[PDB]
DNA sequence: ATCGGATGTATATATCTGACACGTGCCTGGAGACTAGGGAGTAATCCCCTTGGCGGTTAAAACGCGGGGGACAGCGCGTACGTGCGTTTAAGCGGTGCTAGAGCTGTCTACGACCAATTGAGCGGCCTCGGCACCGGGATTCTCGA
DNA sequence: TCGAGAATCCCGGTGCCGAGGCCGCTCAATTGGTCGTAGACAGCTCTAGCACCGCTTAAACGCACGTACGCGCTGTCCCCCGCGTTTTAACCGCCAAGGGGATTACTCCCTAGTCTCCAGGCACGTGTCAGATATATACATCCGAT
């Protein structure tokens, strides 16, 4: 009964703790409470969401298949987060 | 002198949603300015979008993408929609 | 020798021994001139840009002791006796060196070649006089059966693994390598590309490469990193040269002697575009370099195989899924290729959530009812049976077919680790074993694999290039086989399968016609 | 050859000549397609009813027939999707909406 | 007893470490199998570019650095040294996000 | 008399119904003026225009007490302080 | 407008409409160090938006402030303003 | 007679030219005057010549004579004004300002 | 393939304040977002301001006013001096 | 738990003022020709991205343990806020006069657009050689347990 | 409160690759010459901003009293950190084929812009009433002390 997926735990759970706790470390932080993995990894799912979004609204205007970083950095910039380093 | 209003336009929408009620200046200055606003809005994006893709002419197209960049979920959904029924009955005349 | 000595010659002499020898290249085309008029082609090519080569070109044309050393009745140093061919090829390999020229080993798996590097090595160790360095890259599972072997035909040599972990290696590196206490280096492609910095200073005599149909893509890295290395003479030791590509031999042949083969352009333009009858004898151009030997008039027990083509034609499901992905997740034509093996490796198309391992996994495939047939038929008498596949997760639905219909089997792809690897072997290959269908991906396990005792094999799903379905039957049709092999191939009808199939065709009859067929 | 406006012509209230026009006259772009103008109308004056309607709906629960900009902020804080599209917008006598966090109120 | 440092003195010397690099803190490949299945929603069968994708790493990155000062501060404010999903959600909801 | 709170929440609730200013006309108006003399002098303003900046400042100060509130109680705290308004408008950006 | 010097006009953003406005924020409590703090964010967010308006004004070559000047500069600062034109 | 670009009639190193075609193409006004590239490239000169030095002394600093992310980075957020006229911008690899809070310390 | 861009220009600048200083691909990248984000805000302030004004021409005096409302503070002092010398410098010569 | 106050909260009546309906005219949108250029469709070349496999090295990641120090609760206390009451005061309102300056009109330059011809500045392609990354190894500093 | 000892910084040596520098060419800047229309300037006019002044009355202010809340201190767990040991997944290198997308020309057609008239639609100026304040007035409904 093998021929199903039963693999592939949950593409968020990449973002290992180890992970996190370099962010937190770049970010300034001493200690790290237990549950604060969990709320980072939801965040930054909705952050890139909402990226993503927009990015797909340019590429599928412009008749794309492909999102190029030309999108993305729009996608950011009409957010409001201006990106600089990609064009 | 002659200034342009929008007031007709949106008594028009308001005679219709809600036929007996009304409006007051402040109001009717406030809707004025949202509509300026969200015009400018949409314009701008639909101004940058040609621009982004090499484009001299502003469409249907860009208007309906500038409207799902700025608008959230269910009133994107809804003012696409109502866009494309009044081009194509507006196009079938 | 001394560690001394050793290190007075092996270490670069120069800053920069890396030159244009006029002697070497003049040697070179006069032997080249000498054997055919063809290579002034070559040479004329690579002449517009150096005007060095040119010069030595017609310094050459305007003036117009290759000692018989045939070595026979095998060497006295070589513990044993070895058999003829072994012997005409040393004698071969001696007369490539004495013409200072490279050349192509290309004798079948199993004819034995390591044999042959090994005795020519000792040729040149003792009736040269001349010790290492030589550089020896193989395949990473190879590397403690060529130690093994230099070490029961020619004992009396220096030959360390350059294998381990990076502190090992680096003291490994110190205490022998930049000791200059060694003969010859066994090393990986691996560890050829890692360890690059210590190896290149070196002078070497040697670079041999077994399976150097590896090099053959030459912009790849290995090749990048084996050009920076200096060396006075290079061999390649692969059984299949000529694998999908004419350019592919050409990379070879420019890796063997960069000035000659020094423009692709040149060897693509001599066939790729009578026709296609007078260009085909101008591969004389090519017989110097290689030699191949047919394991068929040499040994002889191995009767030759028989292959048949299964053609079946698509299910109704397939016939649904077949159209949906045709007209219209689903990102490459290789869900063309999923929908014929079937059609359950797309999620959903397997009936219902509460999924039941019954009939309908034969039913809905029809590759699935004629393998099913064909293997109640072969159970009848009791012949084992080897399923190769492209893919692994119909490995997966073959699992479970196998066992609802109460079968042994033991898989073999990517993810088993090698312990159990040799495990699943072994269990196979017990003289009174109950397994009976070997899962094995095509190109999995090197060519380490002896499943000897099987004679039946099934390619499930042909491959794009022909080689590798070739070894995948040689698994089998490896020495020894007393039975005879009998392989199926299963096509399916009126699909892209047809596509594949066509242009493997095409690779192969390529192959025959370039280098299988004035190989004698 | 009696005229016909395209704003009737297409169904709409709000006027697609003018829009047309503010497009042309805006430096926008060098040209401007047919159907644009009225695209942009429908979509104005779908947004329009829209906050209007709610704000109608606000008025009458107050027990009040004139919208009034309470009335408007009201509407727009309360509808969750109007709140996204003027989150930075400031409604002159408006006002807040009312709430009160629950560690203040007395046990 | 083999040596052992008290607990913080590791911490604060990551802290300088993470804080003199630049480099990227996430792995590549589990952040582009992450953005890969995000868009998965928005329009299947979709192609990406790598720069599009170490774009969206760089963005993602500096935005969550960013919040981690926002929340070490919110923490300090409750005169804490550990940063908790309340700090979290603070520093959130006065940004405007929530 | 009432229990220290009762007034205050009464007041709160007072005003968060109604949508009148909250700050005096004439010293706010005198304020934008001694301000604005640092820029040019001799400048005149519009009963608009001050208007209109009084509508803006005192939307940007509710803004502003409404996440000070938040920080305090975040705090384990009912009293706002100067503390909760520098982490407020520290953490919006306006530092 | 002649000769016309004003001085400590901060101080006429009394304490109760700092509280009002800190009431209608939802402030139960406020401590006695709050005005000041008050005050002084008060100063600089006015300080900005007049010096923006004033600009403006002094671009269209005027000498009166315009509510529409202070609609523009709201709106470049971030803080559109509905009701006063636009 | 002899061309001179009006890049070094103002005695600049921006291109006024290009910018002067940048700006009758990109859709800012129907006309453009004859001084407004000119002043828009000293501006733009003036910033660029601005943050560059600033990325200099950083990476003379770090013992290094090549700009990069880095220094950039460095050069911007220790400096109040471009720190605020950059505010929303992300630097690429740049990293952050070393900074640790002083109750985070030993002791 | 032609791809205008500012680095030559960026470079020149350079080797004017630190002649002895190089810089990255990546450092030249960032820089030339930087040029073109600064160039695309004081364009489109520019732009508004005319408009505002009923104006069909953008000139050096929208150029001013855009800086000053845009850089902060002492950037747009010296801004405005260099862009000042600029101009007198061009029209005199 | 009950009663005594204080605070919204409906309920009815009178005013007024601002929203809505009506009439003019003028300017802008619409109809109708006529034209040219923007954008759509076609074709060729080359490079990148996808899918489903393989092999290998080697750090990170995951897991378990111990123990320390930080969170959290509880307690006490002592100010500093809230509530309320007289007491000024200055904001709001109404009215008046004065004049600066905002907005409109008409003329007419001067300056931007546009076009044709010419040619230098800048972009792409190619090559090399220093700046920086990496690797021992050795001295220095800082933490910790005494 | 002085040694262990572990981490970090500072030196030399490699070595490699990307930043600069040079060359050719082509295409956008520059120069010279019409031309027409925006805006600059002068003059007028009338509006709204400013400066007063007087008067009333809420709102601000200063002070008292006294709770309750903010803050410091003390224990107590318990949860997070530091560290060692596995193990596993990222990360390179590969194979195959094919399509997507960017250029770079070409062709061409139909949809915009540009005019010219010319009616209606909309802005402005009026003239009413009804909906929204303002006052009283009684009711109910929390709050706080016995
Ligand atoms: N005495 C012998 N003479 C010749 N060949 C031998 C002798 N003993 C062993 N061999 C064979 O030599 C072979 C080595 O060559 P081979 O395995 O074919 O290497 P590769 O696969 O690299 O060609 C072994 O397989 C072994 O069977
Ligand atoms: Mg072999």
């Amino acid at each position: 009964a093998k021929r199903h997926r039963k693999v592939l735990r949950d593409n968020i759970q990449g973002i290992t703790k180890p992970a996190i706790r370099r962010l937190a470390r770049r970010g300034g932080v001493k200690r790290i409470s237990g549950l604060i993995y969990e709320e980072t990894r939801g965040v930054l799912k909705v952050f890139l969401e909402n990226v993503i979004r927009d990015a797909v609204t340019y590429t599928e205007h412009a008749k794309r298949k492909t999102v190029t970083a030309m999108d993305v950095v729009y996608a950011l910039k009409r957010q409001g987060r201006t990106l600089y380093g990609f064009g | 002198t002659r200034k342009e209003s929008y007031a007709i336009y949106v008594y028009k929408v308001l005679k219709q949603v809600h036929p007996d009620t009304g409006i007051s200046s402040k109001a009717m200055s406030i809707m004025n300015s949202f509509v300026n606003d969200v015009f400018e809005r949409i314009a701008g994006e639909a101004s940058r979008l040609a621009h982004y893709n090499k484009r001299s002419t502003i469409t249907s197209r860009e208007i309906q993408t500038a409207v799902r960049l700025l608008l959230p979920g269910e009133l994107a959904k809804h003012a696409v929609s109502e866009g494309t029924k009044a081009v194509t009955k507006y196009t079938s005349a | 020798h001394d560690p001394e000595s050793n290190k007075k010659r092996y270490l670069l002499k120069d800053a920069n021994g890396k030159k244009f020898d006029l002697e070497g290249t003049t040697k070179r085309f006069e032997h080249l001139l000498s054997l055919s008029g063809l290579f002034k082609h070559f040479i004329e090519s690579k002449a517009a840009k150096d005007p060095k080569f040119r010069q030595v070109l017609d310094v050459l044309e305007e003036n117009k002791e290759s000692i018989e050393f045939q070595f026979r009745e095998s060497p006295a140093y070589v513990n044993g006796q070895l058999r003829p061919y072994q012997i005409q090829g040393v004698n071969w390999l001696v007369s490539l060196h004495k013409n200072k020229i490279a050349g192509i080993l290309a004798d079948e798996m199993g004819l034995g070649k390591t044999l042959q590097t090994i005795s020519f090595l000792g040729y040149l160790r003792y009736i040269e006089k001349i010790p290492g360095p030589f550089l020896v890259i193989a395949p990473k599972s190879t590397l403690n059966n060529w130690l093994r072997e230099i070490n029961r035909w020619t004992p009396d040599v220096n030959a360390f693994i350059l294998q381990g972990d990076k502190e090992e290696r680096a003291e490994l590196i110190q205490k022998k390598l930049l000791g200059c206490d060694f003969d010859v280096v066994i090393a990986s492609y691996e560890i050829i590309i890692r360890e690059k910095s210590p190896l290149k200073k070196i002078n070497w005599e040697y670079i041999i490469i077994d399976e150097a149909h590896r090099i053959k893509n030459e912009e790849s890295m290995l090749s990048q990193v084996l050009r920076e290395f200096t060396s006075r003479n290079r061999l390649l030791i692969t059984g299949t040269p000529l694998q999908n590509n004419l350019h592919e031999l050409w990379a070879l042949l420019n890796f063997l002697l960069p000035d000659i083969f020094s423009d692709a352009q040149d060897f693509d333009d001599w066939f790729s575009s009578d026709q296609d009858k007078i260009v085909k004898q101008l591969h004389t151009v090519l017989q110097p370099f290689l030699l191949r030997r047919i394991k068929s008039d040499v040994e002889t027990s191995l009767l030759p195989k028989k292959e048949l083509n299964l053609y079946v034609g698509m299910s109704s499901m397939q016939k649904k899924w077949y159209k949906k992905i045709l007209e219209k997740l689903l990102n490459i034509m290789m869900q063309l290729r999923k929908c014929c093996n079937h059609p359950y490796l797309f999620d959903g198309a397997e009936p219902g959530p509460p999924y039941t391992t019954d009939e309908h996994l034969v039913y809905n495939a029809a590759k699935l009812q004629v393998l099913d047939k064909l293997l109640k038929k072969l159970k009848e008498e009791g012949s084992r049976v080897l399923i190769f596949s492209q893919m692994s997760r119909l490995l997966d639905i073959l699992e479970d077919y196998c066992y609802f219909r109460n079968y042994e089997y033991c898989r073999i792809d990517g993810s088993t680790a090698h312990e159990d690897r040799i495990q699943a072997i072994d269990d196979y290959n017990a003289p009174d074993s109950k397994k009976f269908v070997f899962l094995l991906t095509t190109r999995a396990g090197g060519l380490g694999i002896n499943l000897t005792s099987a004679d039946v094999v099934v390619l499930y799903d042909s491959d794009w290039n022909p080689q590798a379905d070739l070894q995948a039957m040689d698994r089998a049709h490896r020495i020894g086989q007393k039975k005879q092999v009998k392989v199926f191939r299963l096509v399916t009808d009126n699909s892209v399968e047809e596509k594949i199939l066509e242009r493997a065709t095409q690779k192969l009859r390529l192959d025959q016609l370039v280098i299988q067929q004035n190989r004698t | 050859a009696k005229a016909k406006t395209r704003s009737s012509r297409a169904g709409l209230q709000f006027p697609v000549g003018r829009v047309h026009r503010l497009l042309r006259k805006g430096n926008y772009a060098e040209r401007v397609g047919a159907g644009a103008p009225v695209y942009l109308a429908a979509v104005l004056e779908y947004l329009t009813a829209e906050i209007l309607e709610l704000a109608g709906n606000a008025a009458r629960d107050n027990k009040k027939t004139r919208i009034i900009p309470r009335h408007l902020q009201l509407a727009v804080r309360n509808d969750e999707e109007l709140n996204k599209l003027l989150g930075r917008v400031t409604i002159a006598q408006g006002g807040v909406l009312p709430n009160i966090q629950s560690v203040l109120l007395p046990k | 007893k083999p040596h052992r440092y008290r607990p913080g003195t590791v911490a604060l010397r990551e802290i300088r470490r993470y804080q003199k690099s630049t480099e990227l803190l996430i792995r590549k490949l589990p952040f582009q199998r992450l953005v890969r299945e995000i868009a998965q929603d928005f329009k299947t069968d979709l192609r990406f570019q790598s720069s599009a994708v170490m774009a969206l790493q760089e963005a993602s990155e500096a935005y969550l650095v960013a919040l981690f000062e926002d929340t070490n501060l919110c923490a300090i404010h409750a005169k804490r040294v550990t940063i908790m999903p309340k700090d979290i959600q603070l520093a959130r909801r006065i940004r405007g996000e929530r």
